[PDB]
């Protein structure tokens, strides 16, 4: 008189826990629930610099609108760098961090909407995004929201420095929507062997293709999340990312048309 | 002359009309909050400065609130100053800013929040009407974001779009919205001083001003915000506000006890 | 016994089936604030008599709330009244007046919370599960608005566009919800009659009554809600309401304590 | 100077329970307030069948959006049979089930409409339903809720399982929007004298057509909520609805076309 | 005839996808009148009285 109440379903009193055990109810490749949507990520960074960088990336943006299905997600940039330094001088967990970051890209995601609202732009919030999105993008041609995911006190730990930051949250929304690309709008042309603006630029060496798994293997600074390569790792759908320079105009609608005009980061979705 | 005579303005007559203003200016007045102090946590001036100014205040809040009750606003800082200079530079409006700084206000409360947390003394979306944090011993004090809830309804300055009422005039509304007994503004410095003391060495400090006397001087910097001074002569049950310097272990008990330590900006 | 038979009824049939409905009425009764009374504090009756019906009992709340745990429900009043009107006039369904009804119910919750804000008790937006301030002796009280959350999905009467279930319901399913061990209606005359005693002279008090023997008297006008009744008779908990004269100082601590100053209206 | 503060109207001073002094105010019928919505009301047991039930549906659905506006709302199954059983061993009153059961028809909800995201559907909330419906049905052909009603902790007592589910819901929603109509999507052929699968299913007849107060005299099982006759013999505006067996591909499409395809209620309304 | 039908009409474009055809009606006939006594044949009469149902 105990016994626990099931309800009968192919994963019943299943932990979860045995892979053998969910693998034929679960185990397949989902479908796409957004096949048609673009994703951009624009780098917080890319923000910082103000409207000598924004401004020429609306007209940009502005332009993109009647060719794509966009949803635009910034970045959090230098803000986030100085919750950062209080943060860490108050002795706050990781977890403490993670939204005060967020904040900062989800204002940059604000600011960037102001620019573009005489357009039908809106920024739009996480549940919304999760939930709403297709009604959203039925109704005006793009909307922004920040592209850090809220995982809050519940990111994880190891690194005192929030893992699961813009890049992360902008692929694991693309992949997980199936969306037909996700790219990632940077100060820089892309990833290079070294930080193109740190003490050793001159052996900085441009790389126009790489591997998630390479990057990964990699020790050293990188334009992107190293969390990233790890959901990259286990992608779903977007077999390739692609980092480009947001300061020069063209290159984010070339990279949207599927050009080669940066770094392509392939993931470990295996292409037929 | 009566509350008839009220009623029947307030039904016939536009809410401009100075008859019904000066009916409804006799009615009674209810202070909700009465044993409640506001305080401001500076936020480019204590919360920016981190360990070194923080954990010292946070250490005074939780023996205060033994003693006193305490609405326990945040400022912005730097990082609402570098979303100012960005939306700025793209001309976006006051109402747009307002937002903005916002956040950092936000983030500031939830940074002290924490600090506070196993204290019992919580961050609300409340705090004036959230009684039941301060009605308690144990707690006494709540947390709260100082920024004003105008948005993109924020009356723009006479000049510019930076927002002309930020963390000091949303942590004072409060507090005489609330009719609470005082305000008391924690910063980096003494008090006001004739010019600002970081760039002027020259400066020198002012015990207590009058509004009237603050404006009459024609300070060209201010360590609060100019349109609080007009809130403070409009107001009904903060009549005079505080500033001390934060950085000095003391100076916030003492002023919560009544002791005149810093500055004293008084309505009349 | 057999738990068994109900998960399997509940499994192999409809919840239509009387068998799987005769399983489920077998059920155990959990109340989950036994200790609490829900009151309504009157919308038309009271709170829009302002000050001099409002401050007395407030004072009473206040006093009362050391030895009974509270949940203050509000009712709405003439401001109701005027959207139900307007709406009406627009031939606006139930469902949407019902919304409409609702803020009236929350402006009144919102005055007096902040006449209680002082004393510890907060405005709730879930009154019976907010179990912190009904826990704490030093609050032990919630202030709610009355109305119930149907907004569209509002059951209209068989004529008309009025909401059937207004605040008198909403205080009450509450009441009945949590197993509570009183609900009092404080309004403003001593209890039900056999007419709206402001408009009929030769109406006669009624102390006590059943559910069947007031219908049976066929009343075309009530202290109370209509619906209220049959809720009452299919209640699991609240088998019995009071209402009583908030005018008359005292009417309510004794109805508190279980006295009968009013009229007692019984589900059998 | 104790005196009522009335607000001149032509209900003040009224307690509203005197009908003869409400009448001339509120007595009249109400308008309609979306005479060319069209609601759908998927039940819960149809979802719990899974894909084998929900791909046709989703398909029938997708074709159907550029033919009506559609309110889709989706029922709770056996999902809330098994949170009744744990909620009654814990001795829960109605008023703790009625949003535990609500909570799985969202599910349901957003299971659907994820499905159909690809054609710009998403689940609503109930306050956007209730406020916002016409906004969200001009940017999108069709959107996805809940059927229970909010009526959450002031669920009617009696009995212990809650009276207002997902059936009438939907009919409050349909009728108070005056839609044009209400399609009760079922997994089986409609309304029978006996349970089609219960212990007397061998003397299971089919009714083509019924009236809702024929219905409520009735003892014994139904496929729809007992509530629903109720709500339907105080309904302004529908004069049917028709319950149709979702498992069949076309019935709805039928049903939407006014086609006699299951189960015709006929509610107390007027038809002059 | 026409006001009240194009009311409903209105109030029935955000519920269906219509196509609307319209008759000819009687001026139709008098085409016919006219075109039978000149002797035109069926084919002749035709695109005329599909005249008056575009017009
Ligand atoms: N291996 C590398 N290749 C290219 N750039 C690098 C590398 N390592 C470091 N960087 C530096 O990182 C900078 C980009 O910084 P970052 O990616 O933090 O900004 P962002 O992506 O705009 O911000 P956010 O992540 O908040 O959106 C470049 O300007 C570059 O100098
Ligand atoms: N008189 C009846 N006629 C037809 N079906 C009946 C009758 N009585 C019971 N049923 C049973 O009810 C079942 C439908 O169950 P139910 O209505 O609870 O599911 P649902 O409507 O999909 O769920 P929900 O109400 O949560 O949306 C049918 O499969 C049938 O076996
Ligand atoms: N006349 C003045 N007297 C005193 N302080 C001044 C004056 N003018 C400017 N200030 C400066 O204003 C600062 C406090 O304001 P601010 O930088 O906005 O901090 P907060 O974020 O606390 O509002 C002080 O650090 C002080 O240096
Ligand atoms: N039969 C009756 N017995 C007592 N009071 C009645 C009766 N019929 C109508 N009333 C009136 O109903 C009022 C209370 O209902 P109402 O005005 O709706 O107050 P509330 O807003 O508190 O529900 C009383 O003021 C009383 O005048
Ligand atoms: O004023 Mo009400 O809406 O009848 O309770
Ligand atoms: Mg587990
Ligand atoms: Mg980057
Ligand atoms: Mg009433
Ligand atoms: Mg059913």
């Amino acid at each position: 008189t105990n016994s626990i109440k099931h309800v009968i379903s192919p994963l019943a009193r299943q932990t979860l826990q045995d892979r053998d055990l969910t693998r034929p109810v679960a185990g397949k490749r989902p479908i796409r629930l957004l096949p048609w949507l673009q994703v951009v990520k624009i780098g917080g960074r890319v923000m910082d610099r103000g409207a000598d960088a924004i401004l020429p990336l609306v007209e940009e943006l502005r332009k993109l609108l009647p060719e794509h299905r966009l949803l635009i997600l910034t970045g959090a940039g230098v803000r986030a760098r100085h919750v950062f330094s209080v943060g860490l001088d108050l002795g706050l967990p990781v977890g403490s961090l993670a939204p005060l970051a967020a904040s900062e890209a989800g204002q940059n995601g604000h600011i960037l909407a102001a620019m573009l609202a005489s357009e039908g732009v809106s920024y739009v919030e996480h549940p919304t995004v999760a939930d709403q999105l297709a009604i959203h993008l039925s109704a005006t041609r793009a909307v922004v929201g920040s592209a850090f995911p809220p995982y809050h006190h519940h990111e994880f730990p190891g690194s005192r420095i929030p893992p699961h930051r813009a890049d992360t949250g902008a692929f694991l929304l693309a992949d997980a929507f199936g969306a037909a690309g996700l790219t990632i709008v940077e100060n820089v042309d892309g990833i290079y062997t070294a930080d193109p603006n740190g003490p050793d630029r001159g052996q900085a060496r441009f790389l126009p293709e790489t591997s998630a798994t390479d990057l990964a293997k990699s020790e050293g600074p990188l334009p992107v999340d190293r969390a990233l390569l790890d959901v990259m790792a286990t992608a779903r759908h977007i077999e390739r990312v692609q980092v480009v320079n947001g300061l020069v105009p063209g290159r984010l609608t070339a990279a949207l048309r599927g050009e080669h005009v940066g770094t392509l980061i392939r993931t470990g979705v295996r292409p037929a | 002359n009566s509350t008839a005579e009220l009623e029947e303005l307030l039904m016939q007559r536009s809410l401009t009309d100075p008859q019904l203003q000066a009916a409804a200016a006799a009615a009674a007045d209810f202070r909700i909050l009465p044993d409640a102090t506001v305080i401001k946590i500076g936020g480019q001036s204590v919360i920016d400065r981190g360990r070194a100014a923080v954990y010292p205040l946070v250490d005074e809040i939780v023996a205060a609130r033994k003693n006193h009750k305490l609405l326990i606003g945040t400022g912005a800082g730097t990082r609402a100053r570098h979303l100012y200079s960005i939306a700025a530079g793209l001309g976006l409006p006051a109402g747009v800013l307002a937002q903005l700084g916002s956040s950092v206000a936000d983030q500031n409360a939830a940074m002290l929040g924490q600090l506070l947390a196993k204290h019992g003394i919580p961050v609300v979306g409340g705090a004036g009407l959230s009684a039941v944090p301060l009605s308690l011993a144990e707690v006494n004090a709540v947390v709260f974001s100082g920024m004003p809830p105008y948005k993109l309804w924020m009356r723009p300055a006479a000049e510019g779009v930076i927002p002309p009422y930020r963390t000091d005039a949303g942590c004072f509304l409060l507090a005489e919205q609330f009719g609470c007994k005082q305000m008391i503004f924690v910063k980096d410095e003494d008090g006001l001083y004739t010019a600002n003391p970081k760039t002027s060495k020259d400066a020198t400090f002012i015990p207590r001003i009058s509004v009237d006397e603050m404006k009459a001087k024609g300070l060209h910097d201010s360590i609060l915000e100019f349109p609080v001074l007009d809130l403070l002569q409009s107001a009904q049950h903060v009549r005079e506000v505080q500033v001390v310097n934060g950085l000095v272990p003391g100076n916030l008990t003492r002023a919560l006890a009544g002791e005149h330590v810093g500055t004293i900006i008084t309505a009349s």
